[PDB]
RNA sequence: CGCCGGAGCCUCGGUUGGCCUCGGAUAGCCGGUCCCCCGCCGGGGUCCGGUGCGGAGAGCCCUUCGUCCCGGGAAACGGGGCGGCCGGAAAGGGGGCCGCCCUCUCGCCCGUCACGCACCGCACGUUCGUGGGGAACCUGGCGCUAAACCAUUCGUAGACGAC
RNA sequence: UGGGCCACUUUUGGUAAGCAGAACUGGCGCUGCGGGAUGAACCGAACGCCGGGUUAAGGCGCCCGAUGCCGACGCUCAUCA
RNA sequence: CGGCGGUGCGCCGCGACCGGCUCCGGGACGGCUGGGAAGGCCCCGGCGGGGAAGGUGGCCCGGGGGCCCCGGGUGUUACAG
């Protein structure tokens, strides 16, 4: 793995993935990382990020997670994966990935 | 202080006999480029070797018996553990110490690699005499990076032929250089020359 | 494509051995792997010697298969290998590594100090070249 | 204000292959590989330098926590270099393949 | 070098100003003879300092007689060596092994 | 509790200058030139040089007693200590460059002048090294206030754990 | 003690046997040691406790002491050497 | 902080000469043989008489050239032996 970038927003349904105990936790995750995007710095780095990885990888695999608030299960963490990416060129990949 | 060695164009067991006896003597010893590696007598010969090797496993439990790596790197390493004696603290000791590499890493990309001439193919083998290349054999027997350490190889060998072209660049106008200023520095050239340190 | 041969009158220079450091001329060729040299001027006897302990040179001088020594010593005279092989670079070289060799302990301190400075002044000019260069080429 | 010593490898003891000899000792100089090479170390005394836990003095200085053993260069071994070294203790089977001080100061030059 | 005394050890000079070694007792095992050789000949040595002298006597001080012995001694000796060009130099520095330098090999 | 920023203690050992790189052929190689030919400087053509490799690992680089006076030689564009520009992903580079605020004519090579515990013949001396690891002494600055397991629940699981 | 066994040459029965039976000498049994990877009888050599030297049989790519000789002359390619 | 005669050193070390035993190195001298064999120098030692090719010049043919080199033919020292 090269690098791994991710969105400003994650709902909690992906966050509850991240916790064994949801009910005694503070819900702390990511709340340091979202601050890279709403700062300049941060964004000219993210994107310092995204070229490295248009410049180097060469298979580019997206993260995704289903909407258990839809379901009628009882449990409500979602199943996050990695789903790969197959098309043209690694830039216009992870552009449209973007 | 650690021997570096190119190993495209070495014989893979008298190069592992030297490494050997060099890392119990105790220096640190990078074999690098594994395969390059050749081996005397032709490729199907070898590769039934190696597939008789393959087919030594255990009956009862397979998951316990000998581990045939198929790396280059790996089969290098397993013969000069054949060579050292492995079973004790000292050939522990030396196996820890010796390192073995497929391509060129980016520690060693930017270092100069020893050659070993008692182990050297055109020097240990007649002209007319066949012989298989370890790379081809491993990738044959299930080696799976043959094509990715290929275009790594080229790439480091672009890089490293810039290098050399800049590197031929200045030492030509070093010489220049030193042609321009020999009126004043003939007052060491030629105490210099008469105790042999130029021509 | 070969430049040196091993013919009747090629001299030779002998690496290790006896007599190494001498040059030996080619009289005879006895068989795959064994030849009959002569030194006449240069103190070696006549004998067989093996290929494998020469190295040929640049030089021929001619007398028949089986001449003797005053032949071959006159030859060599009108010549003058002697002094051809002095002009040479190879024996240049090879002097400069008996030089070298001889080196004493006051001669390496001598050495040292000359270089010291001769590294010191190259590499200064060195830098002005490629400061030349460099805005010759900006 | 630099070394004064030589470089050597405490390879092994004298032995067969099934019988060892601790009281003899076999050493690789470095830049010496032939017999006839070795006469120069012939006689010249040899030393194995450690540490431990403890203080221990030293001739001319405070205490520290280095410890040496001393030896002596007897005759040539083989034909590869090697030389035979007797120590005033045996030298411990934790120094195989570790650097062994070599002196020059028995000199007969 | 000057002389070997009447028990055997090396009579050492040494210039203070090169050096500061100074008249000092060696032993012939523990040195090594560079070839390097000084005229020496038509210098004269005082004949009060033997082994007597320079045996230890008993924190130490340095006596005038040996200040003026050294001052003689030494003022005798360095035009000599002045004489030779770099010598003085050499003298000054430390000899020293260094990588791949090997003593077996190297004529002294 | 985390990063940047003082003496020390204990303990674990080794070590006693660096080499910063073409690719390769071996019945053949290496370095320049370009009057010439294509291509984004490279490949080739030509020619001239070396090849028991000297643009040689049989090699190269650094080469450490120190300080104090004057002279020569070398430098003068040099030596050291701030902001920008580039240098890298196979197991990411402490390298170069540009401007810089200041300073020295001191660094290197030849000479002149003396001086330093000259410790009285003697051993592990001389580094890498502010080394790796563990406790506390400590002056400040910039910063942050989690999660796992148990207990309970579930049954997509289950001998018990586990999931 | 009165169960023996093994080996060079000789030798009887048996197709043969690590079979069964004899002659001569030497061994193992009663015996450690260096070499033959490993082994009762094979090769060398027999033993108080040690230091230096040198050997036997066998060896000197590495395990593993020793050729890291600029060793000599030839033969041999084996997809079962 | 006495000279001698004898005993030893609190511990760690060093040197020198003597003798014994070993492993090497550097010199120089002489004997024997086919009273060494070959070989060196004295115009191939000189004087004559022969031999042949692993045939030198010479001559003949051809080619690669620009007088040299190369291959074959003949032959008996000539400009090698
Ligand atoms: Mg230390
Ligand atoms: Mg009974
Ligand atoms: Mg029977
Ligand atoms: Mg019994
Ligand atoms: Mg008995
Ligand atoms: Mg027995
Ligand atoms: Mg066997
Ligand atoms: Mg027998
Ligand atoms: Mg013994
Ligand atoms: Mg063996």
């Amino acid at each position: 793995t090269f690098k791994t970038v991710f969105a400003e927003h994650i709902s909690d349904e992906c966050k509850r993935r991240f916790y064994k105990n949801w009910h005694k936790s503070k819900k702390k995750a990511f709340t340091k990382y979202c601050k890279k995007w709403q700062d300049d710095a941060g964004k000219r780095q993210l994107d310092k990020d995204f070229s490295s990885m248009k410049k180097y990888c060469q298979v580019i695999r997206v993260l995704a997670h289903t909407q258990m608030r839809l379901l009628p299960l009882r449990q409500k963490k979602a199943h996050l994966m990695e789903i790969q990416v197959n098309g043209g060129t690694v830039a216009e990949k992870l552009d449209w990935a973007r | 202080q650690v021997l570096v060695l190119d190993g495209r164009g070495h014989l893979l067991g008298r190069l592992a006999a030297i490494v050997a006896k060099q890392v119990l003597l105790g220096r640190k010893v990078v074999v690098v480029r594994c395969e390059g590696i050749n081996i005397s007598g032709n490729f199907y010969r070898n590769k039934l070797k190696y597939l008789a090797f393959l087919r030594k496993r255990m009956n009862t439990n397979p998951s316990r018996g000998p581990y045939h790596f198929r790396a280059p790197s790996r089969i290098f390493w397993r013969t000069v553990r054949g060579m050292l004696p492995h079973k004790t603290k000292r050939g522990q000791a030396a196996l820890d110490r010796l390192k073995v590499f497929d391509g060129i890493p980016p520690p060693y990309d930017k270092k100069k690699r020893m050659v070993v001439p008692a182990a050297l193919k055109v020097v240990r083998l007649k002209p007319t005499r066949k012989f298989a290349y370890l790379g081809r054999l491993a990738h044959e027997v299930g080696w799976k990076y043959q094509a990715v350490t290929a275009t790594l190889e080229e790439k480091r060998k672009e890089k490293a032929k810039i290098h050399y072209r800049k590197k031929k660049q200045l030492m030509r106008l070093r010489k220049q250089a030193e042609k321009n200023v020999e009126k004043k520095i003939s007052k060491f050239t030629d105490v210099l020359k008469t105790h042999g340190l130029l021509v | 494509v070969f430049r040196r041969f091993v013919e009747v009158g090629r001299v030779a220079y002998v690496s290790f051995g006896p007599h190494a450091g001498k040059l030996v001329a080619i009289v005879d060729v006895i068989d795959q792997n064994r030849a009959l040299v002569d030194g006449p001027c240069t103190r070696v006897r006549r004998q067989a010697m093996p290929f494998k302990c020469m190295q040929l040179t640049d030089f021929i001088l001619k007398f028949p298969h089986s001449a003797r020594q005053k032949y071959v010593r006159k030859a060599w005279e009108k010549a003058d290998i002697n002094t051809k092989w002095a002009a040479t670079r190879w024996a240049k070289k090879i002097e400069a590594r008996e030089r070298k060799a001889k080196m004493t302990d006051f001669d390496r301190y001598k050495v040292m100090k000359a270089k010291k400075m001769r590294n010191r002044i190259i590499k200064n000019e060195v830098k002005k070249l490629q400061r030349a260069a460099l805005l010759k080429a900006s | 204000s630099g070394r004064l010593w030589c470089k050597a490898i405490f390879a092994g003891y004298k032995r067969g292959l099934r019988n060892q000899r601790e009281h003899t000792a076999l050493l690789k100089i470095e830049g010496v590989y032939a017999r006839d090479e070795t006469e120069f170390y012939l006689g010249k005394r040899c030393a194995y330098v450690y540490k431990a836990k403890n203080n221990t003095v030293t001739p001319g200085g405070k205490p520290n926590k280095t410890r040496v053993i001393w030896g002596k260069v007897t005759r040539a071994h083989g034909n590869s270099g090697m030389v035979r070294a007797k120590f005033r203790s045996n030298l411990p089977a934790k120094a195989i393949g570790h650097r062994i001080r070599v002196m020059l100061y028995p000199s007969r030059i | 070098f000057l002389k070997q005394l009447s028990s055997g050890l090396l009579l050492v000079t040494g210039p203070l100003s090169l050096n500061r070694v100074p008249l000092r007792r060696t032993h012939q095992k523990f040195v090594i003879a560079t070839s390097t050789k000084i005229d020496i000949s038509g210098v004269k040595i005082p004949k009060h300092l033997t082994d007597a002298y320079f045996k230890k006597k008993k924190k130490y001080e340095i006596t005038e007689q040996r200040k003026v012995d050294q001052k003689a001694v030494d003022s005798q000796i360095l035009p000599k060596i002045k004489a030779v060009p770099q010598l003085q130099g050499y003298l000054r520095s430390v000899f020293a092994l260094t990588n791949g330098v090997y003593p077996h090999k190297l004529v002294f």
